C-alpha cells in the first residue's frame, strides 16, 4: 500500500506516491498563476489552485497505475496563510485567493496598532501585526463585497486557508475542517486556549460562523472518493515534521518562495523579543508543540524573478553557473523586499531595490547578488533565533527547491560560519504531511520507523572565505536599511 | 513456456558471463576500438538467448538510451562495459526492450536489458557482444576465460586489484 | 633578452614577449573588423590589421617595461593567403585585403578549370583551383581597379599577404620580402623549383614587377627601429614548429578560425588524392620541408557566429556549459559552410544551413551542434591525411583556442576513436615564429634546446560513446551533401 | 441571451461567450503542454485538454456573472485529426492524444501504399495517405496496447477526434457523437457514401464498435449540466463557416499553429490533382458541403518555437519588430518542416532547415525568414488551389492569431501578388462555431441576419516590392526541396 500527499505550494501544485518506508514512488508538479492587480498586492484564482491540485491527484496515480484501493491515507500541507472567502452552496469564492505575500492590508494593521491591540494579538496569537496573516485580509474581502457580513451570519459563506478550501472540495462539502498549525497563522485563533480567539473576531468583524472546525494535525477528518484524509500541515510546520525535527531547539530552514527557519521549543510557548513568531507545530504523535519562526517573503522566487520578469537566466539552475563567473558582487546589493521585508524587520512599506551600481556591473554580479541575499536574509533571522532561544546552533539542517544550488549552500555556510547540512530528499514538506496521515491511520505507528530516512547528503562547511562573513554582512545591512519604508501611507 | 518465477539452482573477482553463448577474443570483435583495447580490455560473447544481465554486483552507471548498451560499477571498485554487437545505435531501440534503471543497485544475474535475437541477427551487422573493464588502469592483472557461457552463472573474467 | 612574436590572425592582432626558454613574459590581443560587402565576400581593412598590429607592439613592451635594447629578433606569424594591393610612395592599398575565406573569385576560378590548368596548378603549387587562394584574388584586384596593371610594370603598386604588409610598414618601405611558406599559398609560386611560377604569372596576368623578394623562414630580412626581423611563416605553419613537429610523419591540428592539420613530409612532396595540399613548411633550422594540409575555413569562428551574430550565447567559453547541457543534438546538424566548404570538398558554392529540425529543438542543440560540427571537419581530414600518408595517428596533437573546451576535445578523442594530446602553451602560432626568430639571431641555435616546453597538460581518451562515432558520423555527411553547392553559377 | 462556443486549439483551450449578433462579450484561454516522447513525434494528455477546456467554459461566465439559465447552446471547434481511445466506464485514456502533427504512423502509411490502396482512400476520402489522419493513428494505438482489438469488440474502449472526446466529458458518458466536418478527416469515413467506410475499417483492424454515431454539424446533440450542445466542426472548417464563405469559390486562409486555406466547392466533390484534399465543410444551414483543402503544419508554430525553444524572442509579437529591422533575409531560407512537410508535398520524412548561412546573417534574418517562410507555404497551396478549382483570386480573406502581424500580412500580399483582407474580429473559429450552434437551437435562424458583422479592418496590398516576388520564391523552392526526406525509412 501507500500514502499521497498533496502539496499546494505559493506557485505550484505538487502530489506525490509514498509507498512504506518513504520511497517517492511518483510525484506530480503542476504551475498556475501569479495575479499581481496593484504593485504591492499579490493573488491566486481558488479555481487554479483546485484545477491544479486535483488533475495533479489523478496524474500520479496513473503514472503508477494505482487507484484508492491501494491508499491507505492522504495528508495535505499548503501555503499558509492566504484566506479564502467563498460560497457554501455553489462552491464559487466571492473572491480570489489574497495571498501570504500581499500587501493591501497594511491600512487595516495601522489601525490595529493606533488602538493599542499589539500586546493582545502578541501574546495571545505569538504572531505580529502583519499584512501577511489572514486576519486582515477576510476583514479586507469582507468590506469590499456587498452581501459579505450579512451573508455571513445567515452562513452562507465560508472562510478558509488553502487546507481548508482544498478538504471543502474533496469532500463535496461535507468537511469544514483546519488544524491547529493552519489556524495558529490566521491572528484569529488563540494559541493558548487552542480556540478561536474572540477580541480579534470583534475587532475585525468577522462572524465566527465562517470558520472551520480546528482539529489535530493527525486525525482522519472525513474521507474523499479521490480515501480517508488523516494528515493536515502548513507547508513549513510539515517540513520541521519531514526533518523529523520533533523535540526541544529542533530546527530547520526551507528555502522554498521564502525561507522559513523554524525551531521546535517542546510544550512551552516562548516570547520573541527579536522579531520572530511564535507558531505552533507538531510533536512526535502529531500533538500540539510549539515552535519560533522566522519568516522571509522572498528566496526561490527571486531567481523566478530573474527567469521570467527580468529574463537574465532561462533555468533557475543557471543562476549557479552565471553566480560563480565573477568572484564577487562588485559592492552590489539586491535587496529582494518585492512584498515588503517582514522576515526580523515587519515593515510592509519596503520595496525590492539593487544598491551600489556601477558602470562595470555585470548581469552576473546581480544573478550572484540575487543568490547571495537569500543567504543574508537567512542570518538575519538564525541570530534573532538564536539571541530567542539562547541556543548557538552548530549545524544548520535545510531543505527545499533552492538548496540543490551548492554556490547558495557554500556561501550560506561561510556567511554564517556554520556547517550546512542538506539531506537526499531535499523536498520535505510533502513527506511531513505523509507521515502525519500514515500515523493516524497506523500505516506508520510512530517516527522511530522512520528515523532511517534522513541521510545528509552533503555537509558543507565554512572555507576560508568565511573570514570576511562580517564584513560582507554589514554591506548587506546598510542596504535593508534603505529599501525600508519606500512606500508612502 | 516461461521459468522466472520459478526458483533456481544458485551455488579475487570474477566477472559473470552478462549473456550465453561463446567466448570470442575481443581483437576478432570488427570495430577498431574493441579489437584494439582501445575504450578497455576484455572479452566478446556470440550471444544466444534473449536477456543482458548484471554482470557483478553493482550499480547501473548508464544504459545507452538506444538501450542497446550498459555500464556497470561494481562493489570492489570496477567498471565494466556491455554493449550488445557493432553499430547498434542505427537500429535506433528495435529489438530491446530496457529493464533495468538508469542508476540502479543490482546484485549478479539481474536482467537489465532484454533482445530479441532472430531481429537482431537479420539487422545489426555484428551480434558480437563486448564486456571490457574501462577501468584499466586501476587493475593490475587480466584474466581471460573461454568456451561456453551461460547467463548469470559461467565466469568470464578474472580480475586481480 | 627577449624575442618578440607578431601574431596576426584573422580576426585579432597579438603581439606576445618571451623570455630565453619560452616564458610568456607579456601578451597583447586587439580585434578589429571584418567587412562583409557580399553574402560569400569577407574583407578585412589593411590599415585596421596594421593600426592594431603596431598598438599591439607597442603594448607588450610597455606592459613590462622594455624597448629595442632588450629584444633580439622579431618574429612574424600571419593568416595566410589574404592578398592586398598597395602603393609604393605613399602605403596606401588600392583596395581592403581580400581574406582566404572570400568567395568572390570563383567565376575566376571557374575558367581556370574550364582551360585545363588544374593538372598544371596541382603539380607545381601543390595547391587546387579554389577561391581560397591570393592568385585569383589579385587578378580580381587588378581587373577592378583603374590604374592597376599599367601602374603595375611602371612599378608603383605592390603585392602583398600580411607577412610582407607587416614588413613594409615596419621598415618605411625599404625591404618587400615573403619567405618560403607564405608564398607556396598564392598559386603565383612553383614548390619545386621555388621560385614564381611564371605559367602562373601569365595566365592570372599579374606583372612580376609586383611581387616579393621570396626569402628563407629564418634570416634576417631587415631591421626596424620598433630591432632585427628574422622570422616569417604563415600562422598554421608556425604552429607546427611550435609543435616541434618538424619530422617526418609529425602532426598537428590547431583550432583557429578554421581548423588546419597538417602533417610534416620530410623533403618529399607527397601528392594528394584525397582531397588535401601539399604545401611547404620549416624543418629544424628553418629549412623547406614540405606538409600535407587539410583546411577547413571554419571552426571558432562558428562559436563566433554564435555570440555575435547569433546572440545565442554572450561568452565563446559559456557554449561548452550549454552544450553538455543536452546529452545529444536530437538529430540536428549545423554544416559550417559560411564561406564555402573547402576542406576535402573544395566547391566554393556551398553556404551554412542547420538540418534535421524538430519542435522540442531548443538552443542548446544548436549550439551543442555547432561544437560537434568542429570535429565531425577535424575527422574528415584526418581520415585524408591517413589515406595520403598511409600512417594511421594514435593521438592527435591540438593547439588553438577553442582546444581550451573539454567538451570539444573530449567528442573530438570520441568521433576519432583516437586520443587527443592537448599541450598546455596552447596558442603555440607565436612561438614557432619567435623560434624562426630565436635561431637566426643566435637566440637559440636550434630546437633541442626547446624539446623540454612541450609538456601535454591533459590526453583525452575515447570513452564509451566512441561506439556511436560512426552513427554519428554518417548523420554529418548526409547533412554536408545538402549544404553542397547551394549558390548559383 | 448568449452563446458559448467552445474552442479547444493544438496549443490552447479557449471559450468564448458571445450575445445576439456577433458580440465577444468575455473570452478565456489555457494553455497545455506539447509532448514530444521521440524527434518526429507530438503528443497531447487527453486529461489536460479536458482540463483546460472545462477550466475555460467556467472561467468566461464567472468574468461576465452568467451560469446555464442565459446560454441558449453551446457550440465547438476543435483542432482536427488527433485520434484518443478511452475507456468507456472509468473515462480514461489507454494512451495520450496522439496529434494530427505527429509522423510516428508513416510506417503503416507506406504499407497502405505499396498494396496499392491510395486510388482508394484518395477517391472515398477525399484524403492522401498520410501520417496526419486519424485513420492510422488509432491502429497504432490498437496495436501497441495489450487489451486493444478484445476490449475494442467487448466494446469497452471509444475512438475520438476531440469533438468526440469533449462531448463524452461534458454529458458524463451519455452521448458518443461526431459531425460530418471532423470525421471527414479519419480516413475511415466516406465521403459520398458519409457513413464509415468498412474497407477501410477492415484494412486497419478497427472494430466498427469504437466509432462515434457521425451527425450533422448543426443539431442538438444531447445536453449538458454545464445547456444543449448544438454546434460541432473542426476548427478550419469552422473559420470558413465565421468567415461566412459557404458558397462556390468562397475561400479563406487560417493562420494558427498551422495555416490551411479551404475553398467551398458547393455540392459537388472536386478531385484534386495538384497536391490537395477534397473534404467535408458546412452550407448556409449547417449542412454538408465540400471543400478544397491546403494544410501546411507549421505557421504559428513557428513563431512559437522563435520564442520557446530557440529564445530569440520573447513575445511572438516581437517578431514583427525584429522583422523589419533588416530588410531581407540575406540569402537565409527557414523551411519549417518541423512534423514533415504535408501542405502540397506531403511526404512525412522531411524535417527542418535554415539554409543559405554566411557569417554576417544575424538573428534577425532567421526571424524574418521565419515569418517569410509562413507567406511561401501559403504561395504554394494557394498557386494549388487556383490550379484546382480554375478560379483566380482577386483577393485572400484571412484569419488567425498571425494576421495581426502586419510585416507578414503585407509581405504575403507582395509574393502573392493579391490583395489579403483582413478582418476585424481574427479569431472567427469560435465564431462559426457559435453560428452553428445558434442556427440549431432558433437563436439565430440563419445567416444573413449576420452578414453584418464581416468587416474588414485593413486591405493589403502589394506595393513596388511585389516585383521580386519571383526570385524570392524561387529561392524557397530550392531550400524545400533539400529539407525533403531527411528521415531515413
Amino acid at each position: 500500500k501507500y500514502i499521497v500527499a498533496l502539496d499546494q505550494g505559493t506557485t505550484s501544485s505538487r502530489a506525490v506516491v509514498m509507498d512504506h518506508d518513504a520511497n517517492i514512488i511518483s510525484v506530480s508538479q503542476r504551475e498556475f498563476e501569479q495575479i499581481y492587480p496593484k504593485p504591492g498586492w499579490v493573488e491566486h484564482d481558488p479555481m487554479e489552485i483546485w484545477a491544479t491540485q486535483s488533475s495533479t491527484l489523478v496524474e500520479v496515480l496513473a503514472k503508477a497505475d494505482i487507484s484508492s484501493d491501494q491508499i491507505a491515507a492522504i495528508g495535505i500541507t499548503n501555503q499558509r496563510e492566504t484566506t479564502i472567502v467563498w460560497e457554501k452552496e455553489t462552491g464559487k469564492p466571492i473572491y480570489n485567493a489574497i495571498v501570504w505575500q500581499c500587501r493591501r492590508t497594511a491600512e487595516i494593521c495601522e489601525h490595529l496598532k493606533r488602538d493599542g491591540l499589539e500586546d493582545y494579538i502578541r501574546s495571545n496569537t505569538g504572531l505580529v501585526i502583519d499584512p501577511y496573516f489572514s486576519g486582515t485580509k477576510v476583514k479586507w474581502i469582507l468590506d469590499h463585497v456587498e452581501g459579505s457580513r450579512e451573508r455571513a451570519r445567515r452562513g452562507e459563506l465560508l472562510f478558509g486557508t488553502v487546507d481548508t478550501w482544498l478538504i471543502w472540495k474533496m469532500t463535496q462539502g461535507r468537511v469544514h475542517v483546519t488544524d491547529y498549525t493552519n489556524a495558529s497563522r490566521t491572528m484569529l485563533f488563540n494559541i493558548h486556549t487552542l480556540d478561536w480567539d474572540d477580541k480579534m473576531l470583534e475587532v475585525l468583524d468577522i462572524p465566527r460562523e465562517m470558520l472551520p472546525e480546528v482539529r489535530r494535525s493527525s486525525e482522519v477528518y472525513g474521507q474523499t472518493n479521490i480515501i480517508p484524509i488523516s494528515g493536515i500541515a502548513g507547508d513549513q510546520q510539515a517540513a520541521l515534521f519531514g526533518q523529523l525535527c520533533v523535540k526541544e531547539g529542533m530546527a530547520k530552514n526551507t528555502y522554498g518562495t521564502g525561507c522559513f527557519m523554524l525551531m521546535n521549543t517542546g510544550e512551552k510557548a516562548v516570547k520573541s523579543e527579536n522579531g520572530l513568531l511564535t507558531t505552533i507545530a507538531c510533536g512526535p504523535t502529531g500533538e500540539v508543540n510549539y515552535a519560533l519562526e522566522g519568516a522571509v517573503f522572498m528566496a526561490g522566487a527571486s531567481i523566478q524573478w530573474l527567469r521570467d520578469e527580468m529574463k537574465l537566466i532561462n533555468d533557475a539552475y543557471d543562476s549557479e553557473y552565471f553566480a560563480t563567473k565573477v568572484q564577487n558582487t562588485n559592492g552590489v546589493y539586491v535587496v529582494p523586499a518585492f512584498t515588503g521585508l517582514g522576515a526580523p524587520y515587519w515593515d510592509p512599506y519596503a520595496r525590492g531595490a539593487i544598491f551600489g551600481l556601477t558602470r562595470g556591473v555585470n548581469a552576473n554580479h546581480i544573478i550572484r547578488a540575487t543568490l547571495e541575499s537569500i543567504a543574508y536574509q537567512t542570518r538575519d533571522v538564525l541570530e534573532a533565533m538564536q539571541a530567542d532561544s539562547g541556543i548557538r546552533l552548530h549545524a544548520l539542517r535545510v531543505d527545499g527547491g533552492a538548496v540543490a544550488n551548492n554556490f547558495l549552500m557554500q556561501f550560506q555556510s561561510d556567511i554564517l560560519g556554520t556547517r550546512v547540512e542538506r539531506p537526499e530528499v531535499r523536498e520535505v514538506t510533502a513527506l511531513g504531511a505523509a507521515y502525519l496521515a500514515g500515523l493516524a491511520v497506523g500505516f506508520w505507528q510512530n517516527l522511530d520507523e522512520l528515523q532511517e530516512k534522513a541521510v545528509i547528503e552533503r555537509e558543507f562547511r565554512p572555507g576560508i572565505e568565511t573570514t570576511e562573513r562580517n564584513y560582507r554582512y554589514a554591506g548587506w545591512k546598510k542596504a535593508v536599511k534603505r529599501a525600508m519604508a519606500w512606500e508612502e501611507h | 513456456g516461461l521459468f522466472d518465477k520459478l526458483k533456481s539452482l544458485v551455488s579475487t573477482i570474477e566477472i559473470i558471463a552478462p549473456l550465453s553463448g561463446e567466448i570470442v577474443n575481443i581483437e576478432d570483435v570488427p570495430d577498431v576500438v574493441f579489437a584494439e583495447k582501445i575504450v578497455g580490455d576484455g572479452i566478446a560473447i556470440k550471444p544466444t538467448g534473449n536477456k543482458m544481465v548484471a554482470p557483478v554486483d553493482g550499480t547501473i552507471g548508464k544504459i545507452f538510451e538506444t538501450n542497446h548498451a550498459f555500464s556497470i560499477e561494481s562493489d570492489s571498485g570496477v567498471e565494466l562495459f556491455v554493449h550488445f554487437g557493432i553499430d547498434t545505435v542505427e537500429l535506433k531501440g528495435e529489438g530491446f526492450k530496457r529493464i533495468a534503471e538508469e542508476g540502479q543497485r543490482v546484485k549478479v544475474g539481474d536482467t537489465v536489458i532484454e533482445f530479441d535475437l532472430p531481429l537482431l541477427e537479420e539487422k545489426a551487422k555484428s551480434t558480437l557482444t563486448p564486456v571490457v573493464i574501462s577501468n584499466m588502469d586501476e587493475i593490475k592483472e587480466l584474466i581471460k576465460l573461454s568456451g561456453s557461457v551461460t547467463v548469470g552463472e559461467t565466469p568470464v573474467i578474472r580480475i586481480k586489484k
